[PDB]
């Protein structure tokens, strides 16, 4: 009888301790939950992104042979928007002018022929070019997705062969 | 009597714990899980079209037919099929009647 | 002891209070069916090639009630002297829809 | 007494798993800390909506304007350089009597810098409105849009 | 009797902990009163 | 001792399953709401529609701006909706089959909240 | 001026090495290219959502009292 009550009280005390562990913004609790999410995402995407990034680095280093202005921002039309893209010197990967801490600055178009979007894109090239984003490993490490397996996207193969 | 009520309470416990463990309880979790579900749907729909090289009979004119080997890339998010034939990409919009009437004989004559 | 049963009932009451106060929208979203994502190729699944006389036609297209001919690469209506033989050599006498082609 | 043995073994399994997890966490807490630090973006992807990440803190006017004519562009004014034009009218400057006069830029880059700068410098000059009407300017504005 | 008292004591303590940890996040009056 | 076991189960349920769920939900959604309010915009453009959010004791709730005919206002009018004070709004909690793509729009509205978090 | 024009290549569990080499340089056959595998060791951390349920397991000892 007494032993049952003591075990009861012990279980309630352990429940209170676990409640404190869970609802007190503990560092260990937060790190364990973060690791549970991060491990699954890494297992899903990291190696595939690395292989794809190496392939496109090889492709862009082949493409950059004989061209001198391929490492300068040009405003590429992607149908529904403009993107200020160049080819990264170090990795020979597509690079685009970034919008804050998000993805590339996609200047939307209100029709097929939008002079204003083109001109704002040129303004970004002249002014907002200090912040850039790169497809593949950098995009995966900054935004959590690589962009090579999402469509439509300026890094994806379908949007670039269309 | 007592056993039935205790079993009912225990089953209610199990159901509530299962829901709170394996189902979304806030907007972040719900958004993440719906992202995953929509991505899986899109991926399987894209995988419906055979991405491996397939042999079809392609009419290069009104009355001339030739055997050819083509590759198909389907993107159901925007609804387009890109057919690589003779090294050239042909983009067919699935919302266009003429594109449908051109692509469907290619798909239905595959072997 | 009746007091312990009352304690269990009070705990169940508190559980229901918390669920009602906080997780009402989540439960309703859980009860309702999922959100349908449009399929661009769904309406083409019943399309089967079947040619009358020597002109290749496409059947099974619901939104185009009239018989729609089959176009070639250069967008010319297909007329073929041996359409029936070609269709027989492709799949056989029985017609094949797009759904059967996709499930191959 | 099978039920008692089953309860003992399952509770022992729970306690032993707790101790194993505690010791593994104790030895690998730092390791998972750097693993999370170097993979912070892998926790939640920025494409939760199924769309590329967008930074709402950086404001872009092109996201909402669904009409081309309402947008501001730089167009070539024949014989007088470049001007900023839209369906509302040309971007103007204060005249001698606090009026509106079309301001003209020497180069496309200057016009783009003035038009798309973060500074609010909008001064509408409609050449088709009643107070300020000019047939040639209105015709040019309507034709160039 | 002792079970009832112990359960109420632990329930009160755990409710106090949860309230103390979650008041800054569930007190929506602060957001409503702020414009 | 079945009843003491049931007391244990329900106590653990509440204080280690439901209350931590409330904690995580409120922390995430309060952070999202604060990030929203830092934008200083009453209505934001999500999925070609205008969405506002409010924080209540159940969490963060999204609403869409509509006109007198319950047709959502396009983003091109955002400047005249933020300045307005009596905008008719439809809450995303209640499903409406008359609006095309309402579920997707409300989904993307909730998803665009969690950019930083 | 030497070119290789392959068609539809489909290889499984194999290696493809198209060299198209037309100079004095000799390709390094069977030269195992080893990189630094900066492997990240996953740890046997069960999802801590197991923590309540495990407690319940301990709780059922009260059934044996």
């Amino acid at each position: 009888k007494t032993s049952t009550l003591i075990f009861f009280v012990i279980i309630l005390a352990i429940s209170a301790l676990l409640l404190w562990f869970q609802t007190s913004d503990n560092p260990v609790f937060n790190e364990l939950t973060r690791y549970m999410r991060i491990k699954n995402t890494v297992n899903d995407w990291k190696s595939l992104t690395d292989s794809k990034t190496k392939l496109e680095s090889d492709r862009g280093r082949l493409l950059a042979a004989g061209k001198d202005d391929i490492f300068e921002f040009k405003c590429v039309d992607f149908g529904a928007y403009f993107i200020a893209m160049r080819l990264d010197k170090k990795t020979y990967l597509p690079q685009a002018i970034r919008r804050g801490t998000g993805d590339a600055w996609m200047v939307k178009k209100a029709a097929k022929v939008d002079p204003s979007a083109q001109q704002f894109c040129q303004y970004l090239i002249k002014h907002k070019s200090n912040n850039v984003i790169t497809c593949g490993n950098e995009m995966l490490n900054e935004l959590g997705y690589s962009g090579y397996f999402m469509s439509p996207h300026w890094c994806s193969d379908f949007s670039n062969m269309e | 009597m007592a056993s039935l009520l205790y079993l009912i309470l225990f089953l209610l416990f199990v159901c509530i714990s299962y829901y709170f463990t394996y189902y979304p309880t806030n907007k972040l979790q719900a958004a993440v899980m719906e992202t995953d579900r929509e991505n899986a749907i899109i991926r399987q729909r894209n995988d419906e079209i055979p991405t491996r090289t397939l042999d079809t009979a392609i009419f290069t004119d009104a009355s001339t037919v030739a055997s050819a080997q083509i590759h198909l890339y389907y993107n159901s998010n925007i609804g387009k099929i890109i057919m690589s034939l003779n090294g050239k990409k042909h983009t067919f919009n699935l919302y266009d009647d003429n594109d449908i009437r051109t692509l469907l004989p290619i798909l239905l004559l595959s072997k | 002891v009746y007091k312990h049963r009352l304690i269990v009932l009070f705990e169940v009451f508190v559980v229901f209070i918390l669920i009602y106060v906080f997780f009402r929208s989540e439960l309703n979203m859980f009860f309702m069916p999922k959100r349908k994502i449009p399929d661009p190729i769904d309406r083409l699944r019943r399309a089967n090639l079947a040619c009358e006389d020597d002109k290749l036609m496409i059947y099974g297209l619901p939104w185009m009630t009239t018989q729609t001919s089959a176009l070639s690469i250069n967008s010319k209506p297909i007329v073929y002297k041996d359409c029936a033989k070609l269709l027989r050599s492709i799949n056989g006498s029985q017609p094949v829809s797009l759904n059967d082609v996709l499930r191959r | 007494n099978s039920l008692s043995i089953f309860f003992i073994v399952v509770a022992t399994a729970a306690v032993c798993l707790l101790f194993i997890q505690g010791y593994s966490i104790y030895e690998n807490y730092g390791n998972i800390k750097e693993f999370n630090a170097t993979h912070a973006a892998f926790e939640y992807s920025k494409s939760i909506g199924g769309t590329p990440a967008l930074d709402r803190r950086v404001q872009d006017v092109n996201d909402t304007i669904s009409d081309v004519k309402q947008k501001w562009r730089c167009v070539v004014y024949p014989g007088n350089g470049f001007v900023s034009a839209s369906i509302f009218g040309f971007q103007a400057e204060v005249g001698p009597n606090n009026t509106r006069s079309i301001r003209k830029f020497n180069t496309m880059q200057q016009c783009i810098d003035f038009t798309f700068s973060d500074v609010i410098n909008i001064n509408i000059y409609n050449p088709c409105v009643v107070p300020n009407i000019n047939n040639a300017e209105c015709q040019f504005l309507k034709s160039v849009l | 009797m002792l079970v009832v008292i112990m359960f109420f004591i632990a329930f009160a303590f755990c409710s106090w902990l949860s309230y103390s940890y979650l008041r800054p996040y569930i007190s929506t009056k602060e957001l409503n009163k702020s414009r | 001792m079945i009843t003491l076991f049931l007391i244990l189960c329900y106590f653990i349920l509440i204080f280690n399953i439901i209350v931590p769920a409330i904690s995580e939900k409120m922390r995430r959604e309060r952070a999202a709401y604060v990030n929203y309010k830092r934008l200083n915009k009453n209505f934001i453009c999500v999925d070609d529609r205008l969405f506002s959010y409010n924080f209540t004791t159940s969490g963060i709730k999204a609403k869409v701006a509509v006109d007198n005919k319950n047709v959502p206002i396009p983003c091109s009018k955002i400047n005249e909706v933020n300045n307005n004070k009596d905008v008719d709004t439809l809450y995303c909690d209640k499903d409406r089959d008359d609006i095309p793509g309402f579920a997707r729009s409300c989904y993307r509205a909730y998803s665009d909240l969690f950019f930083t978090t | 001026d030497c070119t290789i024009s392959l068609g539809n290549v489909s290889i499984t569990d194999s290696k493809l090495d198209v060299n198209n080499v037309c100079d004095s340089k000799r390709v390094a056959t069977e030269n195992i290219a080893v990189r630094y595998l900066n492997q990240e060791i996953r740890y046997p951390i069960i999802d801590i959502k197991w923590l309540p349920i495990g407690l319940l397991a301990l709780a059922i000892l009260i059934l044996a009292f």
